[PDB]
Protein backbone atom coordinates (compact mmCIF):
# COMPACT_ATOMS: atom_id res chain seq x y z
CA UNK A 1 0.00 0.00 0.00
CA UNK A 2 1.31 3.52 -0.88
CA UNK A 3 0.94 4.88 2.72
CA UNK A 4 2.71 1.86 4.35
CA UNK A 5 5.62 2.13 1.83
CA UNK A 6 5.97 5.93 2.38
CA UNK A 7 5.85 5.33 6.19
CA UNK A 8 8.64 2.66 6.06
CA UNK A 9 10.83 4.82 3.73
CA UNK A 10 10.32 7.98 5.88
CA UNK A 11 11.25 6.23 9.19
CA UNK A 12 13.78 3.93 7.53
CA UNK A 13 12.08 0.74 8.72
CA UNK A 14 13.45 -2.73 7.79
CA UNK A 15 11.88 -6.15 8.57
CA UNK A 16 13.55 -9.61 8.73
CA UNK A 17 11.01 -11.39 6.42
CA UNK A 18 7.43 -11.24 5.01
CA UNK A 19 5.82 -12.63 8.23
CA UNK A 20 7.70 -9.99 10.37
CA UNK A 21 6.70 -7.14 7.97
CA UNK A 22 3.01 -8.20 7.80
CA UNK A 23 2.93 -8.65 11.63
CA UNK A 24 4.36 -5.11 12.01
CA UNK A 25 1.93 -3.75 9.34
CA UNK A 26 -0.94 -5.28 11.41
CA UNK A 27 0.23 -3.45 14.62
CA UNK A 28 0.52 -0.19 12.57
CA UNK A 29 -3.03 -0.58 11.11
CA UNK A 30 -4.39 -1.15 14.67
CA UNK A 31 -2.49 1.96 15.96
CA UNK A 32 -3.93 4.11 13.06
CA UNK A 33 -7.46 2.96 14.04
CA UNK A 34 -6.76 3.71 17.76
CA UNK A 35 -5.48 7.25 16.86
CA UNK A 36 -8.59 7.98 14.69
CA UNK A 37 -10.99 6.92 17.51
CA UNK A 38 -9.18 8.76 20.38
CA UNK A 39 -9.07 11.97 18.25
CA UNK A 40 -12.80 11.64 17.46
CA UNK A 41 -13.41 11.24 21.24
CA UNK A 42 -11.14 14.29 21.88
CA UNK A 43 -13.25 16.35 19.37
CA UNK A 44 -16.25 15.40 21.62
CA UNK A 45 -14.54 16.58 24.89
CA UNK A 46 -13.61 13.04 26.17
CA UNK A 47 -9.81 13.80 26.29
CA UNK A 48 -7.74 16.95 26.96
CA UNK A 49 -5.14 15.77 24.39
CA UNK A 50 -4.82 14.36 20.83
CA UNK A 51 -2.62 11.79 19.06
CA UNK A 52 -0.67 11.39 15.80
CA UNK A 53 1.18 8.59 13.95
CA UNK A 54 5.01 8.76 14.38
CA UNK A 55 8.20 6.62 13.99
CA UNK A 56 6.87 4.19 16.70
CA UNK A 57 3.68 3.27 14.69
CA UNK A 58 4.68 -0.43 14.14
CA UNK A 59 5.32 -1.13 17.88
CA UNK A 60 3.09 -1.98 20.87
CA UNK A 61 3.05 0.72 23.63
CA UNK A 62 4.67 -1.89 25.97
CA UNK A 63 7.49 -2.65 23.43
CA UNK A 64 8.35 1.09 23.37
CA UNK A 65 9.42 1.08 27.07
CA UNK A 66 10.43 -2.64 27.52
CA UNK A 67 12.07 -4.70 24.67
CA UNK B 1 -2.15 39.68 38.54
CA UNK B 2 0.23 37.41 36.49
CA UNK B 3 -0.31 33.60 36.49
CA UNK B 4 2.11 31.30 38.41
CA UNK B 5 3.89 29.87 35.28
CA UNK B 6 7.53 28.83 34.62
CA UNK B 7 9.22 27.82 31.31
CA UNK B 8 13.05 27.55 31.42
CA UNK B 9 13.14 27.20 27.61
CA UNK B 10 12.46 31.02 27.53
CA UNK B 11 15.62 31.65 29.68
CA UNK B 12 17.90 29.44 27.46
CA UNK B 13 18.26 26.73 30.18
CA UNK B 14 17.26 23.89 27.78
CA UNK B 15 19.20 22.27 24.85
CA UNK B 16 17.31 20.92 21.80
CA UNK B 17 15.39 17.60 21.90
CA UNK B 18 17.62 14.50 21.49
CA UNK B 19 16.73 11.00 20.22
CA UNK B 20 17.91 8.09 22.47
CA UNK B 21 17.01 5.71 19.50
CA UNK B 22 16.99 1.88 20.07
CA UNK B 23 18.86 2.14 23.45
CA UNK B 24 17.37 2.32 27.01
CA UNK B 25 19.36 5.47 27.96
CA UNK B 26 16.29 7.69 28.89
CA UNK B 27 17.85 8.20 32.37
CA UNK B 28 21.10 9.52 30.77
CA UNK B 29 19.17 12.09 28.65
CA UNK B 30 17.10 13.08 31.75
CA UNK B 31 20.35 13.45 33.81
CA UNK B 32 22.26 15.60 31.24
CA UNK B 33 19.12 17.81 30.80
CA UNK B 34 19.06 18.50 34.58
CA UNK B 35 22.88 19.12 34.51
CA UNK B 36 22.55 21.43 31.41
CA UNK B 37 19.98 23.61 33.32
CA UNK B 38 22.33 23.98 36.34
CA UNK B 39 25.47 24.63 34.15
CA UNK B 40 23.54 27.46 32.37
CA UNK B 41 22.42 28.82 35.79
CA UNK B 42 26.03 28.75 37.20
CA UNK B 43 28.23 29.84 34.17
CA UNK B 44 25.66 31.48 31.79
CA UNK B 45 26.68 29.01 28.95
CA UNK B 46 24.26 26.42 27.41
CA UNK B 47 25.87 23.30 25.86
CA UNK B 48 25.08 19.64 25.16
CA UNK B 49 26.57 17.31 27.82
CA UNK B 50 27.33 13.64 26.93
CA UNK B 51 24.62 11.04 27.68
CA UNK B 52 27.10 8.47 26.17
CA UNK B 53 29.63 9.36 28.95
CA UNK B 54 26.92 8.29 31.49
CA UNK B 55 25.76 5.20 29.49
CA UNK B 56 29.38 3.91 28.92
CA UNK B 57 30.68 4.97 32.42
CA UNK B 58 27.94 4.83 35.20
CA UNK B 59 28.81 1.29 36.57
CA UNK B 60 25.77 1.43 38.95
CA UNK B 61 23.44 1.68 35.85
CA UNK B 62 22.94 -0.66 32.78
CA UNK B 63 23.69 1.69 29.85
CA UNK B 64 21.08 0.71 27.20
CA UNK B 65 19.27 -1.43 29.88
CA UNK B 66 18.02 1.43 32.15
CA UNK B 67 19.28 3.20 35.30
CA UNK B 68 18.67 6.04 37.79
CA UNK B 69 19.32 9.81 37.40
CA UNK B 70 20.58 9.94 41.08
CA UNK B 71 23.29 7.30 40.23
CA UNK B 72 24.29 9.44 37.18
CA UNK B 73 24.76 12.59 39.37
CA UNK B 74 26.80 10.61 42.00
CA UNK B 75 29.09 9.37 39.17
CA UNK B 76 29.62 12.96 37.87
CA UNK B 77 30.52 14.02 41.42
CA UNK B 78 32.92 11.09 42.23
CA UNK B 79 34.33 11.42 38.63
CA UNK B 80 34.89 15.21 39.25
CA UNK B 81 33.14 15.91 35.92
CA UNK B 82 31.15 14.93 32.80
CA UNK B 83 32.31 15.56 29.18
CA UNK B 84 30.38 17.53 26.52
CA UNK B 85 28.47 15.76 23.69
CA UNK B 86 31.31 17.10 21.38
CA UNK B 87 34.14 15.39 23.38
CA UNK B 88 32.08 12.14 23.86
CA UNK B 89 29.33 11.73 21.22
CA UNK B 90 26.18 9.50 21.37
CA UNK B 91 26.28 6.27 19.25
CA UNK B 92 23.16 4.75 20.91
CA UNK B 93 24.96 1.60 22.15
CA UNK B 94 27.10 0.99 25.23
CA UNK B 95 30.91 0.86 24.68
CA UNK B 96 33.93 1.00 27.06
CA UNK B 97 34.29 4.07 29.37
CA UNK B 98 36.47 6.38 27.19
CA UNK B 99 35.96 9.33 29.64
CA UNK B 100 38.52 12.12 28.90
CA UNK B 101 39.13 14.92 31.48
CA UNK B 102 40.27 17.28 28.63
CA UNK B 103 36.58 17.29 27.45
CA UNK B 104 35.06 18.07 30.93
CA UNK B 105 32.14 20.57 30.52
CA UNK B 106 30.49 20.37 34.00
CA UNK B 107 30.88 19.17 37.59
CA UNK B 108 28.44 18.11 40.31
CA UNK B 109 28.71 18.61 44.12
CA UNK B 110 25.80 16.20 44.94
CA UNK B 111 22.05 15.92 44.14
CA UNK B 112 18.61 16.47 45.68
CA UNK B 113 15.48 14.24 45.76
CA UNK B 114 11.94 15.71 45.77
CA UNK B 115 9.76 14.11 48.51
CA UNK B 116 7.84 11.13 47.05
CA UNK B 117 4.47 11.98 45.44
CA UNK B 118 4.61 15.69 46.44
CA UNK B 119 3.66 17.71 43.27
CA UNK B 120 3.72 21.04 45.21
CA UNK B 121 7.36 20.31 46.27
CA UNK B 122 8.22 19.40 42.63
CA UNK B 123 6.59 22.72 41.57
CA UNK B 124 8.66 24.75 44.09
CA UNK B 125 11.87 22.94 43.01
CA UNK B 126 11.25 23.69 39.28
CA UNK B 127 10.38 27.37 40.15
CA UNK B 128 13.50 27.93 42.32
CA UNK B 129 16.20 25.55 40.92
CA UNK B 130 15.41 24.94 37.20
CA UNK B 131 14.80 21.75 35.13
CA UNK B 132 14.19 18.64 37.34
CA UNK B 133 14.69 14.95 36.26
CA UNK B 134 11.45 12.89 36.70
CA UNK B 135 10.30 9.29 36.04
CA UNK B 136 6.81 8.35 34.76
CA UNK B 137 4.63 5.55 33.44
CA UNK B 138 5.15 6.02 29.64
CA UNK B 139 3.69 2.50 28.88
CA UNK B 140 0.27 3.48 27.34
CA UNK B 141 -0.59 3.78 23.62
CA UNK B 142 -2.05 7.23 24.59
CA UNK B 143 1.54 8.35 25.50
CA UNK B 144 3.22 6.48 22.60
CA UNK B 145 1.20 8.63 20.08
CA UNK B 146 0.86 11.86 22.15
CA UNK B 147 0.81 14.85 19.76
CA UNK B 148 -0.74 17.92 21.51
CA UNK B 149 -2.82 19.12 24.49
CA UNK B 150 -2.53 18.19 28.19
CA UNK B 151 -1.82 14.46 28.65
CA UNK B 152 -4.24 13.00 31.26
CA UNK B 153 -5.06 9.27 31.08
CA UNK B 154 -6.66 7.70 34.23
CA UNK B 155 -5.22 4.23 33.24
CA UNK B 156 -1.67 5.64 33.72
CA UNK B 157 0.06 3.81 36.68
CA UNK B 158 1.97 5.99 39.24
CA UNK B 159 3.29 2.75 40.85
CA UNK B 160 4.69 1.70 37.41
CA UNK B 161 7.69 3.98 36.63
CA UNK B 162 9.42 2.90 33.37
CA UNK B 163 10.72 6.09 31.66
CA UNK B 164 12.80 9.18 32.60
CA UNK B 165 12.15 12.74 31.26
CA UNK B 166 12.80 16.40 32.25
CA UNK B 167 10.33 18.90 33.80
CA UNK B 168 11.39 22.29 32.31
CA UNK B 169 8.36 24.20 33.64
CA UNK B 170 4.66 24.26 34.47
CA UNK B 171 1.55 26.17 33.47
CA UNK B 172 -2.04 25.83 32.29
CA UNK B 173 -3.67 25.30 28.88
CA UNK B 174 -7.47 25.57 28.33
CA UNK B 175 -7.92 25.56 32.15
CA UNK B 176 -5.85 22.27 32.50
CA UNK B 177 -2.74 22.61 34.75
CA UNK B 178 0.38 20.96 33.29
CA UNK B 179 4.10 20.17 33.57
CA UNK B 180 6.24 21.09 30.51
CA UNK B 181 8.10 17.82 29.81
CA UNK B 182 11.06 17.38 27.46
CA UNK B 183 11.29 13.79 26.05
CA UNK B 184 14.31 12.01 24.38
CA UNK B 185 12.37 10.31 21.48
CA UNK B 186 13.39 13.07 18.95
CA UNK B 187 11.29 15.93 17.49
CA UNK B 188 8.97 13.50 15.54
CA UNK B 189 7.33 12.49 18.88
CA UNK B 190 4.90 14.74 20.77
CA UNK B 191 4.92 18.53 20.11
CA UNK B 192 8.50 18.77 18.60
CA UNK B 193 9.61 16.26 21.32
CA UNK B 194 7.67 17.92 24.24
CA UNK B 195 4.53 16.79 26.13
CA UNK B 196 2.30 18.72 28.53
CA UNK B 197 1.47 16.31 31.41
CA UNK B 198 -1.47 16.88 33.80
CA UNK B 199 -0.45 18.72 37.01
CA UNK B 200 -2.30 18.38 40.42
CA UNK B 201 -4.35 15.38 39.08
CA UNK B 202 -3.31 13.10 42.01
CA UNK B 203 0.31 12.70 40.81
CA UNK B 204 -0.69 11.50 37.28
CA UNK B 205 1.78 8.91 35.76
CA UNK B 206 3.86 9.15 38.98
CA UNK B 207 5.45 12.47 37.83
CA UNK B 208 6.52 13.39 41.43
CA UNK B 209 7.35 9.80 42.62
CA UNK B 210 11.07 9.76 41.61
CA UNK B 211 12.16 13.36 40.92
CA UNK B 212 15.77 14.55 41.49
CA UNK B 213 18.22 17.34 40.50
CA UNK B 214 22.05 17.86 40.59
CA UNK B 215 23.79 20.40 42.94
CA UNK B 216 26.43 22.50 41.10
C1 LIG C 1 14.49 4.49 29.47
N1 LIG C 1 15.21 4.46 28.37
N2 LIG C 1 14.37 3.46 30.37
C2 LIG C 1 15.00 2.15 30.14
C3 LIG C 1 13.92 1.19 29.69
O1 LIG C 1 13.01 1.62 28.98
N3 LIG C 1 13.95 -0.08 30.15
C4 LIG C 1 15.20 -0.77 30.48
C5 LIG C 1 12.72 -0.87 30.35
C6 LIG C 1 12.13 -0.79 31.75
C7 LIG C 1 12.28 0.34 32.53
C8 LIG C 1 11.73 0.40 33.81
C9 LIG C 1 11.03 -0.67 34.31
C10 LIG C 1 10.86 -1.80 33.53
C11 LIG C 1 11.41 -1.86 32.26
N4 LIG C 1 13.60 3.67 31.49
C12 LIG C 1 14.22 3.69 32.69
O2 LIG C 1 15.42 3.64 32.81
O3 LIG C 1 13.29 3.80 33.65
C13 LIG C 1 13.58 4.14 35.06
C14 LIG C 1 12.25 4.16 35.77
C15 LIG C 1 14.21 5.51 35.15
C16 LIG C 1 14.48 3.08 35.66
MG1 LIG D 1 -1.07 -0.27 24.54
Amino acid sequence: DTHWELWKKTHRKQYNNKVDEISRRLIWEKNLKYISIHNLEASLGVHTYELAMNHLGDMTSEEVVQK
Amino acid sequence: RAPDSVDYRKKGYVTPVKNQGQCGSCWAFSSVGALEGQLKKKTGKLLNLSPQNLVDCVSENDGCGGGYMTNAFQYVQKNRGIDSEDAYPYVGQEESCMYNPTGKAAKCRGYREIPEGNEKALKRAVARVGPVSVAIDASLTSFQFYSKGVYYDESCNSDNLNHAVLAVGYGIQKGNKHWIIKNSWGENWGNKGYILMARNKNNACGIANLASFPKM
